[PDB]
């Protein structure tokens, strides 16, 4: 935002912080999707408490998919999380904030470490049984699978894909203020 | 959004309503009176009578609007052509079609 | 061990004995009432003090 | 004594504090948010005159009903606690000590800790 | 208005008009679908049973039939930006872009709920009603033009999240056959909602004042004229007193903490999702995050940025005292509803943080 | 163990000696000498068609 | 959310005022440079801080001893006389 | 493009050549890379880039 | 890219360590070597998204085509220092290192000690020779002769073969 | 997307000028009519008020 | 709300605008006219002096009791769990006394409050005294603010959590850096603001403002690059 | 690109193609095709109805059909009567749903918004300069739904 | 190095030159009280006529001299050589 | 006071200086309306404590232990420097003879208005201009009941 | 390939790499540069004519654009 012989250039986009915010919370509302999307399979009666994680030790793909779903509530990389908190560190760097990124890299590991301390649970001694079981045998809903393989999909192979919805976003936000 | 002229034009007092459609016509006089002119300043002085009905007829804010988006078309259409835009566009996409390697080795700055 | 990890654990230990598991209402009244109050405070006092 | 202004919002604020001052009883919480919604009505009434807008103003029968939904809704609640074994007075629902209960005591259902 | 009327002030009131006739109509239709009565002259080829458990998927499916018929509505729009219905509603194309990313939402959280419900039926049909309602209107926030309207909306929609909570059951089938002849007292529901009911009311109360107190300042209660008055007195220094501005500014954000339940007010959050069923957990997740969060964002970023020169002092305060205060409760939970409250507040700490930074 | 604690400190003090007495006869000190300008060593740079 | 109506139905006292910053505002492009005068008005006519202020001022000169007697005033002319004009009516006579 | 990072030194910087004033914490991105980013930080910094790089060459073999 | 593919290696290497590894304390072994990477990587991604705000370009010879402010120089370079000394690892960060080494698998510890260090070691010689930094590099120097004679010294009081070797 | 896309340089070409009159109404108390502002503030209101 | 803005004040632009400057003389000068009592009255500019060391200790110190009784009301004295026969003994002798409410608060509140005031006069004193001549404003302000809470913590709550005091002396120094020092959010000029001098000709200004744009022209990345296509 | 033709059965499909993905016009802008009544009452958007609503109106009540039948395929353990009744109230709201529609392009078309037998005396001149979507639209059935590209 | 690197820049200092007029002039701005107070101390004087000897604007003089040098001065001072701070304090 | 039935005497008597305070300020329309809303509220409150509180043995809570460690000196720090007062006066503050708006009459205004009625500003607000918030009321009332239906089911 | 052929830099870095940059100039900065540029061009335009007339503006003299 200089001006030169009273005719100005703007290199900034004053539109991409709100596009980030709504990408962030876009991204915490997606993990948030997957994260109970399994609770959904299950029965939602055999989670109780915080050790009752191990009950997520289950048929591969259910563990698999617990435990990427895990990583990426924390943020770590590559997932859609870790997306989500690069962003908003790039963005507190473009707008010149060291004290808020100081305070966002703690908490942010903060919440890595409260996340991952979940991960000590998911240990079983043997195979769990969370499915509700329908005409005499455990019933698995293959359109719940199907969005939740969506899901999974979106969020460990997601973060090549950034580059639309990171311009859809920008788009969203240019009318905000026009 | 404080110094947002488009947000300040949309509001509008209890019950005031605008004729779109005389607003438009007004406008579209004016404007024609003001090509037939064919300045870069719009001199709204040169055509009294179509100044003062797209006074009476459109609002500030339709005029602000009217006038800004004026401003801008005269400046693009000072600025690029048709055709030069379009072979533009083609061999931008054709580029992005591709890979920007680094300018490794350069000779200035 | 006991400087890199063992004090943030011990930080934890007893920052937590000072916290209610359960909340009870009248600590959630007081919590609300204070909040509202001491923000006011502190926030008056940058303007006219700090 | 004081300006109305001044009197009213110190009252709204007194209101709100004295609505957590006093023990922790259900039908006392709706008594004092009744009392607080009609100080809120009696402020946007002194603030309707103080300006003279017609929308401050109609205020009063939204507040009116906003207030009346939310008795009927602590009603109901506390109509609610007799089934759910607590007792209106909720400090008798939490084993916390405190010192502001004169005879709060509670002890263990059982005759004999030790057998033998 | 007294003279005419122009079809564009209620124009896009008509679509929901239309959908909340219908839903009322098909809810009250529901009401009835035991009472048949039979004739003296008509045959029943089957014994008529009166023990119905209808599932809500009918319920779940139509309300996302009526949200695609919104958005279908709503691709088909076109019109200019202005001012409806006496300048209470603001129709605005990043209002209804943001309409649109919400009814999307909803829907895709719709058809994952129906789906789940075809597998166990633990819901019944006041809480499909309940968050088709909720559905109704929550899309119209997003058009708000003045305070009243958003105030009125909010407390419509902490209604609906109230009437919602109640539609939970109480009692489930189970296998415990020791407890036949023993009661035992669950307190969950109760505290889910004295809390609930207690805060709604201290929000309501703080936003009310809020309300009374800016309208008083400037005359005008609406997202724009507010906004420029606000700016020209940082440039006429007509109103010098700070301290007003300062306690209505405090009260607000006080407000919005409240009802986010935002730290360090984060028990209640946490005893409310400590005792609700999953799906609506998911659902208050989903309206809490999409709808209040974006909305507080955008006021603090879109509706009153002129007086973000104060809101800084405030919202840094209160994310350094929240992350002061949550990180050591953040390592004792031991359930894992509260751990999911725990990470929906971390977000919404981190999230308050990063609209901290865009203000500036 | 009050040494041991105590070492960081003392090599830190050890070694800002060390960078004086270096300064006092201009050899190399303990500093990020970028005389390559940002090229790194072996890189190859070739220009593209 | 402007009303501009009077408690007694009519139009609120700060209608006209409201009318004409609205059109400062729609009107220049940097209106928050441009209308200050529009801004100004409209801001003394809903708060009327100028008054209040010129009120405290005449209470401080008040509590000066300046101004003994004022002149009275007589509507049968519609005049102004001094004090000291020995007029019917007064109360010292 | 180049951008910039805000400075925090409530200094006074004073140019001659165009003959103005600009203080350290208030300034533009142009500003900082014309006065507080101008910093040399290479040998022969009046070499071309290709000159620079085939005098790091020989440079090594001297 | 070179930032985005030195964070990936992390999650092959907690996948390893939560499903290969046949103790069972290492567990906690893994929650601590994984909550360690990712302390490095955040301070590796912080100076990484300082440096790309700096200067909006993605390439190291923009990057020599500009000259960054001394605090500006200084705080990347301690943030890349503090990034990669947690992963190469250095005292007092090599708790995680020892555990690690400690309870992993044995695959998966030669792996992780003769790649992931000098992975990162090159990112932190490829960052670093990009930026010029006029800098005393006497708190780096002496923070390498400190962890070294920490990890030297405690060799003698070393019983188990793997514990010798992840301090050697 | 590409719609979006070319929407979007749309939208960023009109906010072009919204940016600079808010700069022009970001400029400080009496720093209108300073001298690195006073061409800027004089365009601005008196040339481009053409309505 | 603006921090420490008397000391965040940039002189030269404040003068080149002239808006009044805090930096201003605040004091009065009564001539040889005035009754004693005016003369007497007119002694209060002490007050409003700043370089009185008197006046800002006193000052800190009173900013420093306030601090320490709000403390001990907000979070302080509720969280302390009193015995019970000394209630019953404080209960009854407000029963027997009619401002026994100010004599058991100023029993309860006074030690926090001159722990408060001895606290903020110690940390004005050092501040004023020992921090203000090194170079590093964010070095400085840390080690200044590291030592001062690290030996409060060990001294005010317990020996044992000396380093959780540390880090908060450390962080609360890199927030006053951060906020209290630097006009973070808190500028009182526009951004790149630049005042001319020389009395340099209009056709001069425009020619260095044209040669600095042909350098402007540098900042783009492809401009450097060369690697636009021709349009 | 060209358009259906107003006053057909198929004049609902104008309301499916757009020139921009802008949901709303700016205050200023003049509309692609003149303006017949911008204070249009309720009366006259009633009397604005044509073939174009009643071919709408026509397409809700086929589309309707298969709708109702999902819906009712989610009911179970309801006696036929109900059902019926159920699925009637349904096609009713797709009705109704299909008539506000037609509604809203009747009053379009009296605004101008979408194409209405109307064109202005003077084409506002737009040149492209970003278009990274022609060669796209091009050579596949985007182009039918994006007017004049 | 740093100190190794070729020198980018050559201020009055470094070019041997007196640039205390420069420093008064930019320095004047900042004492603008004490200028006012000393044309009025002039003013006066020069509207008596003859007065009393103990009668000078020198007061007002030295205050505007110290307002104007209490700036100028230390910064020069700072750019000269030999006035480098020193190693460590 | 803790007793249930003597807080309800308390709160119907501030009721009734409320309604006061507003005929003072000259609103006995909003006065009525409030007291009559306020007395149905009160029968509703006096027929529930006769349901829970019949007894109305109120709980042993002493108010000196959270009044002395706490409340008394948050009340104090509350009202010392809470002050949202601009430009509010006292009615005493100037004579009332340098006063002269409330002589002035707008004769022509009166002959120009056939207003009998002082409910003309609250229909043409709850009516003409907030007749969204209106509907928003009566849809928020109607959700009320079912919920209220429900909470009893 | 379809997804990253909308811009020469790959995806990961345009969506990293562009942090509040100007969209029209990350993706078209020719025309960016060009509209930037709008009144210099008509400066230089005059220039040019002034100094084919034998008056060189020495103040635009700088003002030689290439892109």
């Amino acid at each position: 935002m200089s001006i030169f012989s009273n005719i100005w250039i703007n290199n900034d986009l004053n539109s991409y912080g709100l596009s980030i915010l709504l990408l962030n919370i876009i991204n915490y509302l997606i993990v948030f999707m997957l994260i109970l999307s399994v609770i959904l399979l299950t029965n939602l009666s055999k989670f109780k408490s915080l050790n009752q994680f191990k009950e997520f030790n289950s048929y591969n793909f259910i563990l698999y998919s617990l435990i990427f779903s895990l990583l990426s509530m924390a943020g770590i990389p590559p997932l859609l999380g870790f997306t989500g908190k690069f962003l908003a560190i790039l963005y507190s760097s473009f707008k010149s904030q060291y004290l808020l990124i100081l305070f966002m890299t703690i908490l942010n590991i903060f919440g890595m470490y409260f996340y991952i301390q979940n991960l000590r649970f998911v240990v079983k001694k043997n195979k769990s049984s969370i499915l509700n079981y329908k005409n005499y045998y455990v019933n698995i809903n293959y359109s719940i699978t199907l969005n939740i393989i969506l899901l999974n999909f979106f969020n460990f192979f997601g973060i090549l894909f950034l580059s639309d919805l990171i311009i859809i976003l920008n788009y969203i936000s240019s009318y905000i203020y026009i | 959004m404080e110094f947002s002229n488009a947000l300040l034009s949309q509001t509008k007092l209890p019950g005031q309503q605008y004729d779109y459609k005389r607003c438009f016509q007004a406008s579209n006089t004016h404007f024609e009176c003001l090509d037939s002119i064919r300045d870069a300043y719009d001199n709204h002085h040169k055509c009294p009578q179509t100044y003062q009905a797209w006074q009476s007829s459109c609002d500030v804010g339709i005029r602000r609007y009217q006038m800004d988006n004026r401003e801008q078309q005269k400046k693009d259409q000072l600025l690029y052509s048709k055709e030069q835009l379009k072979n533009y566009n083609a061999a931008k996409n054709k580029e992005a079609y591709g890979i920007t390697a680094p300018k490794n080795l350069s000779f200035a700055f | 061990e006991y400087l890199t990890k063992k004090t943030i654990d011990s930080f934890i230990f007893n920052n937590n004995r000072f916290n209610f598991i359960n909340l009870v209402e009248s600590k959630y009244f007081l919590q609300i009432l204070t909040l509202i109050l001491y923000l006011f405070f502190i926030t008056i006092f940058i303007l006219f003090y700090i | 004594m004081l300006t109305w202004i001044s009197f009213w919002s110190l009252i709204f604020w007194l209101i709100l504090i004295i609505l957590v001052l006093k023990p922790k009883n259900f039908i006392s919480i709706l008594f004092m948010s009744e009392l607080t919604w009609l100080a809120l009505y009696c402020l946007s009434l002194l603030f309707g005159a103080i300006y003279c807008d017609i929308t401050l103003l109609s205020i009063s029968f939204f507040i009116l009903g906003v207030a009346g939904l939310e008795f009927s809704f602590g009603i109901l609640i506390a109509i609610l606690y007799k089934n759910l074994n607590e007792s209106l007075n909720t400090d008798l629902n939490n084993n916390n000590n405190n010192q502001n209960i004169f005879d709060k005591n509670f002890k263990t259902p059982l005759e004999k800790i030790n057998w033998q | 208005m007294l003279l005419r009327l122009l079809v564009s002030e209620y124009i896009f009131f008509l679509p929901v008009f239309t959908n909340l006739f219908i839903y009322w109509h098909i809810f009250f239709k529901n009401n009835i679908n035991l009472v048949n009565k039979k004739n003296n002259w008509d045959k029943s080829i089957s014994v008529k049973n009166i023990i119905i458990k209808q599932n809500p998927s009918f319920i779940i499916r139509l309300n996302l039939l009526l949200n695609s018929l919104m958005v279908l509505y709503l691709i088909t729009f076109n019109g200019y930006s202005s001012t409806f219905w006496w300048s209470h509603f603001k129709l605005n194309n990043y209002s209804l872009y943001m309409y649109l990313l919400v009814i999307i939402f909803n829907n895709y959280f719709l058809y994952i709920t129906e789906k789940h419900i075809k597998i166990l039926n633990n819901y019944s049909i006041d809480y499909f009603f309940s968050i088709i309602n909720i559905t109704l209107f929550i899309p119209m926030i997003f058009l708000s033009n003045t305070l009243f309207t958003f105030f009125f909306l909010i407390e419509l929609v902490s209604c609906a999240i109230f009437y919602k909570f109640i539609v939970s059951k109480i009692s489930f089938k189970n296998s415990n056959y020791k407890d036949n002849y023993f009661s035992i007292f669950s307190k969950n529901y109760l505290n889910v909602l004295f809390y609930q009911y207690w805060s709604s009311f201290f929000s309501s109360v703080m936003i009310g004042f809020c309300i009374i107190y800016l309208f008083s300042l400037t005359g005008s209660t609406e997202w724009s004229i507010i906004n420029f008055i606000v700016a020209s007195n940082n440039q006429i220094n007509y109103y010098t007193n700070n301290i007003t501005l300062l306690f209505i500014c405090l009260t607000l954000i006080i407000g919005f903490i409240i009802k986010l339940g935002i730290a360090p007010i984060q028990l209640y959050k946490i005893e409310i999702y400590k005792g609700l069923p999953f799906l609506s957990i998911f659902f208050y997740t989903t309206f809490y995050f999409l709808i209040f969060f974006l909305f507080f964002s955008l006021l603090f970023i879109y509706y009153l940025s002129a007086l973000n020169n104060f809101f800084w002092i405030i919202l840094l305060i209160i994310s350094i005292i929240g992350i002061f205060y949550i990180i050591s409760i953040i390592f004792d939970i031991n359930l894992f509803k509260a751990f999911l409250a725990y990470s929906t507040i971390i977000n919404s700490i981190s999230f308050i943080l990063l609209i901290i930074a865009i203000i500036f | 163990n009050v040494l041991f604690f105590c070492t960081p400190l003392f090599l830190y003090l050890i070694l800002q000696v060390e960078e004086l007495n270096s300064e006092k006869r201009g050899g190399t000190s303990n500093k990020f000498y970028h005389n390559n300008a940002g090229f790194f060593h072996f890189q190859i740079y070739d220009n593209k068609q | 959310s402007y009303s501009g109506y009077s408690l007694n139905g009519g139009v609120h006292p700060c209608l006209p005022f409201y009318e004409r910053m609205l059109q400062c505002a729609k009107s220049e492009a940097l209106p928050i440079k441009m209308c200050t005068a529009q801004t100004e008005d409209y801001l003394e006519c809903h708060h009327r801080k100028k008054q209040y202020a010129l009120n405290y001022a005449i209470k401080k000169e008040l509590n000066n001893i300046r101004i003994v007697a004022l002149p009275r005033y007589d509507e049968e002319n519609d005049t102004f006389v001094p004090f000291s004009q020995a007029t019917a009516d007064h109360i010292f006579q | 493009a180049f951008g910039g990072f805000r400075q925090t030194d409530n200094s006074l910087i004073i140019d001659d050549r165009r003959k103005i004033i600009l203080n350290t914490r208030s300034l533009n991105d142009f500003q900082q890379k014309i006065y507080l980013r101008n910093f040399f930080t290479n040998y022969r910094p009046d070499l071309s880039s290709y000159d620079y790089f085939a005098f790091k060459e020989k440079l090594r073999i001297g | 890219l070179f930032f985005m593919c030195y964070e990936l290696l992390l999650i092959p290497s907690f996948l390893i360590v939560y499903f290969v590894s046949p103790s069972r304390r290492a567990i906690q072994a893994s929650l601590y070597f994984v909550i360690w990477t990712q302390l490095g990587s955040l301070l590796v991604l912080i100076a990484i998204s300082y440096i790309i705000s700096i200067t909006n370009t993605y390439e190291f010879n923009d990057l020599k085509y500009f000259n960054f402010t001394n605090s500006e120089s200084t705080i990347i370079i301690f943030l890349i220092f503090l990034g990669f000394g947690f992963k190469a690892p250095i005292w007092p960060f090599h708790y995680w290192l020892t555990k690690t080494h400690v309870e992993a698998p044995s695959g998966f510890s030669i792996y992780l000690s003769g790649f992931l260090v000098k992975t990162a070691l090159y990112g932190f010689y490829k960052f670093n020779t990009s930026i010029f930094i006029d800098i005393d590099s006497s708190i780096f120097i002496a923070i390498c002769i400190m962890g070294v004679v920490d990890s030297s010294l405690k060799m003698w009081g070393q019983t188990d073969l793997k514990k010798l070797v992840a301090y050697g | 997307r590409r719609m979006a896309l070319e929407q979007l340089c749309y939208n960023e070409e009109k906010l072009e000028r919204y940016q600079i009159r808010a700069k022009l109404q970001s400029l400080k108390i009496g720093e209108e009519l300073s001298d690195a502002y006073r061409e800027s503030f004089f365009e601005h209101a008196v040339q481009k008020n053409n309505i | 709300m603006e921090l420490n803005s008397s000391a965040k004040e940039d002189s030269h632009y404040v003068g080149v605008l002239g808006y009044p400057s805090q930096h201003d003389p605040h004091t009065l000068h009564p001539k040889k006219h005035d009754s004693t009592f005016t003369k007497v009255y007119a002694c209060r500019d002490m007050l409003w002096d700043h370089h009185w060391e008197v006046r800002n200790t006193l000052y800190a110190g009173f900013k420093g009791a306030l601090l320490g009784v709000a403390y001990a009301s907000g979070f302080g004295l509720i969280s302390k769990t009193v015995p019970s026969i000394v209630l019953k003994k404080m209960f009854r002798f407000v029963r027997n006394n009619n401002f026994g409410h100010i004599r058991i608060m100023q029993d309860l509140l006074t030690p926090y409050a001159l722990t408060g005031f001895g606290l903020g006069s110690v940390y004005y004193l050092y501040q004023h005294n020992v921090w203000e001549n090194r170079s590093n404003k964010w070095l400085a302000e840390v080690l200044s603010n590291a030592l001062f809470f690290q030996v409060a913590t060990a001294v005010c709550v317990n020996p044992g959590f000396h380093i959780y005091g540390m880090v908060g002396g450390i962080l609360f120094g890199t927030l006053k850096y951060a906020f209290y020092n630097s006009s973070f959010f808190q500028e009182k000029e526009s951004i790149g603001s630049y005042t001319t001098f020389g009395d340099l000709s209009e056709e001069e200004r425009k020619k260095q403002e044209y040669k600095d744009y042909i350098q402007f022209l540098g900042n783009y990345h492809k401009v450097r690059n060369g690697q636009l296509v021709d349009l | 690109s060209q358009t259906f033709a107003h006053d057909s059965f198929l004049g609902g499909l104008n309301l499916f193609k757009r020139r921009d993905p802008r949901f709303v016009l700016d205050q200023g802008e003049r509309p692609p095709y003149p303006i017949i009544n911008s204070n249009s009452s309720f009366v006259d958007v009633l009397s604005n109805f044509n073939k174009a609503d009643f071919g709408l109106v026509l397409f809700s009540a086929a589309i309707g059909f298969p709708l109702s039948r999902w819906v009712l395929k989610g009911l179970t353990f309801s006696s036929l009567n109900y059902r019926r009744g159920l699925f009637s109230s349904v096609y009713g709201g797709v009705i109704l749903w299909g008539l506000v529609l037609g509604f809203n392009n009747s009053y379009y078309r009296l605004n101008g918004f979408v194409d209405n037998g109307l064109v202005w005396k003077r084409k506002e001149r737009k040149l492209n300069k970003y278009d990274f979507t022609s060669e796209f639209e091009d050579n596949s059935f985007f182009k039918k739904l994006r007017i004049r590209d | 190095s740093s100190g190794d690197l070729p020198s980018a820049t050559l201020s009055m200092i470094q070019q041997g030159q007196d640039p205390k007029e420069l420093v008064l002039q930019h320095c004047k701005p900042n004492c603008l009280h004490w200028e006012q107070k000393l044309k009025r101390c002039e003013a006066k004087l020069r509207e008596l006529v003859n007065a009393d000897p103990e009668m000078s604007c020198m007061y007002p003089l030295r205050d505007w001299v110290t307002c104007v040098e209490a700036c100028v001065q230390p910064q020069i001072i700072s750019q000269l050589v030999g006035a480098q701070k020193g190693r460590i304090w | 006071n803790n007793n249930l039935y003597y807080i309800l005497l308390y709160i119907f008597l501030e009721i009734v200086f409320f309604g006061l305070f507003l005929c003072l300020y000259q609103l006995e329309l909003f006065t009525g309306f409030l007291w009559v809303a306020e007395f149905a509220i009160v029968f509703i409150a006096v027929v529930l404590l006769f349901y829970l509180n019949i007894d109305g043995l109120h709980l042993k809570y002493n108010h000196n232990i959270n009044n002395v460690l706490y409340y008394t000196p948050s009340l104090v720090l509350f009202l010392i420097f809470f002050n949202i007062d601009y430009f509010s006066e006292l009615e005493l503050f100037l004579p009332l003879e340098l006063s002269f708006i409330d002589i002035y009459d707008d004769y022509y205004e009166g002959f120009n208005n056939s207003i009998m009625n002082d409910f003309t500003p609250l229909t043409l607000s709850y009516y003409s201009i907030n007749s969204a918030e209106f509907i928003i009321i009566g849809l928020l009332l109607l959700l009320g009941s079912v919920a209220c239906v429900n909470l009893y089911k | 390939g379809v997804w990253s052929n909308i811009h020469p830099t790959d995806k990961v870095t345009l969506s990293f790499a562009n942090i509040g940059r100007p969209f029209r100039l990350i993706y078209r900065p020719e025309i960016f540069l060009r509209d930037q540029q709008a009144k210099f061009i008509q400066l230089e335009k005059e220039h040019i004519e002034k100094s084919k007339k034998g008056e060189f503006v020495e103040t635009t003299s700088p003002l030689v654009l290439w892109n």
